[PDB]
């Protein structure tokens, strides 16, 4: 699957910006906090696992919420509605078989109605102006993974997990583009497992170096170290699974030598 | 919103609803209105529509049908497309005694490949390239339309829907139950369409998956591990397949003059890998002298 | 599950 490879990357690189959330958005949200968002995102991971939905779908949802919240005030009491509608749309976009609306009502233990979820769905489509093909940390990762010598599943799964980790903490990751996060996640995965660095083929491809990833890498390396004590555990729980080669069990490195 | 438009006549579909030739009262612009019935729709906005709209927004190209606006009442969803006069199928039936002139065929294929290259460059598979979804204008333009079945893909692709591409135009990889399919499926569809514009008949008008397979195999030869590594390994490969010799390709599409044969040959390669890409195809000697003339209606 | 209230 190339051709194309470069064109698409170039294209996602541009949409990345076009699609980035507002970095400060949470400061402007009277009734909600990064902390509650984390809960939402964590909840969505659980759901993702529950329904066996693509990681991409999870990544799409969070892009939606963050974009939606970048321009719509929401009361804590409705933040979850925004969450499900986001997941529903993500599902409808990405999934071969999206869960039916009822299922999303049901996973809130009936906190909203099919009618609320649908009406929230419209709102979100209105607020995003149907702009749903968002580049994701995951999208960039699957590209980066192609530059591995040779392919390694623990690396692939560990980047996923790490990338997925970042979705939870608006502060700081909200300030880094999906390709940059995917850079940190990828290299951190490769180092941890193999003791290898960010590939020069990827420098050629991305124009990123360890130099440029560093800031994010520093943040990602902390999230990795502080992962077992994080308030939210659904992602580590998820990545205990054999499906993901139990990568959340592998030990974070003590240092990076950067 | 809908105030500005005045319906003229319906023309086609759905599901979704009907497509509507309509005139912008204020600007003059003649448009196509895809009305998409909601009323809560029990399931909200169809994934089809959602994809159609989101992908179409990102696809701004002279040979991709232009979504001009989404009109968004809480009861109905209205899609405003640039109006194009007919579809390629319709046009081919009109040509079904004169024939379609060679310069028009080149022009049309060339444009198709442009819009297709563009889609593929933007990580979008069309996944339903058939003459009925290729719209022509009076000016000589042909445009990919109906992004109902399209899909944003990642690199590399993962697994997407299998019930994909109208049978006559469905690539062997899909027929043989491939785990992963890619851009090569749209090229396949185009290769068929290319034969179709020449022969004015479908290349492989099968009425089931296995029939389709066998139709293809009879024309291009039953693939083996030499022509298509991993075939005999695919989920719906049966060793019991009749094993046909590949026809002399001058016989598949007799009037095609040798540059075309080459091109088609590479569009219809069994191996999605080896199968030419929209991008590469544009450079083909077949198009060395392409213009983009007006059709004859 | 419900998330906040």
């Amino acid at each position: 699957v190339p051709d194309y490879h470069e064109d698409i990357h170039t294209y996602l690189r541009e949409m990345e910006v076009k699609c980035k959330p507002k970095v400060g958005y949470m400061k402007k949200q009277p009734d909600i906090t990064n902390s509650m968002r984390a809960i939402l995102v964590d909840w969505l991971v659980e759901v993702g696992e529950e329904y066996k939905l693509q990681n991409e779908t999870l990544h799409l949802a969070v892009n939606y919420i963050d974009r939606f919240l970048s321009s719509m005030s929401v009361l804590r009491g409705k933040l979850q509605l925004v969450g499900t509608a986001a997941m529903l749309l993500a599902s409808k976009f990405e999934e071969i078989y999206p869960p039916e609306v009822a299922e999303f009502v049901y996973i809130t233990d009936d906190t909203y109605t099919k009618k609320q979820v649908l009406r929230m769905e419209h709102l979100v489509l209105k607020v995003l102006t149907f702009d749903l093909a968002a580049p994701t940390v995951n999208q960039f990762l699957t590209q980066y993974f192609l530059h591995q010598q040779p392919a390694n599943c623990k690396v692939e799964s560990l980047a996923m997990f790490l990338g997925e980790l970042s979705l939870i903490d608006a502060d700081p990751y909200l300030k880094y583009l999906p390709s940059v996060i995917a850079g940190a996640a990828f290299h951190l995965a490769l180092y941890t497992v193999t003791g290898q660095s960010w590939p020069e083929s990827l420098i050629r491809k991305t124009g990123y170096t360890l130099e440029s990833l560093k800031p994010c890498l520093m943040d990602l390396h902390q999230t990795y170290l502080k992962a077992p004590q994080h308030a939210q555990q659904s992602i580590r729980e998820k990545y205990k699974n054999s499906k993901y080669h139990g990568v959340s069990l592998l030990n974070p490195p003590e240092t990076l030598n950067l | 919103s809908m105030e500005n438009f005045q319906k003229v006549e319906k023309i086609g579909e759905g599901t979704y609803g009907v497509v509507y030739k309509a005139r912008n009262k204020l600007t003059g612009e003649v448009v196509a209105l895809k009305k998409i019935r909601l009323d809560t729709e029990t399931e909200g906005v169809p994934s089809t529509a959602i994809r159609e709209i989101s992908l179409l927004k990102e696809l701004n190209h002279p040979n991709i049908v232009k979504l001009l606006d989404v009109i968004h009442t809480e009861n109905k969803l209205y899609l405003v497309f640039e109006f194009l006069h007919q579809d390629l199928k319709k046009f081919m039936d009109a040509s079904a005694l004169t024939g379609i002139p060679l310069p028009l065929i080149k022009s049309y294929l060339f444009q198709l490949l442009q819009g297709l290259a563009f889609c593929h460059s933007h990580r979008v598979l069309h996944r339903d390239l058939k003459p009925q979804n290729l719209l022509i204008n009076t000016e000589g333009a042909i445009k990919l339309a109906d992004f109902g079945l399209a899909r944003a893909f990642g690199v590399p692709v993962r697994t997407y829907t299998h019930e994909v591409v109208t049978l006559w135009y469905r690539a062997p990889e899909i027929l043989l139950g491939c785990k992963y399919y890619s851009t090569a499926v749209d090229i396949w569809s185009l290769g068929c369409i290319f034969a179709e514009m020449v022969t004015r008949r479908a290349l492989f008008p099968g009425d089931s998956e296995i029939d389709q397979l066998f139709r293809i195999f009879r024309t291009l030869g039953t693939p083996d591990e030499v022509v298509w590594p991993g075939v005999t390994s695919m989920p719906d490969y049966k060793p019991s397949f009749p094993k046909w010799a590949r026809q002399d390709f001058s016989k598949v599409v007799p009037p095609l003059d040798e540059d075309g044969r080459s091109l088609l040959s590479q569009m219809l390669h069994y191996d999605p890998n080896k199968r030419i890409s929209a991008k590469a195809a544009l450079a083909h000697p077949f198009f060395q002298d392409v213009t983009k003339p007006v059709p004859h209606l | 599950r419900k998330l906040f209230n």
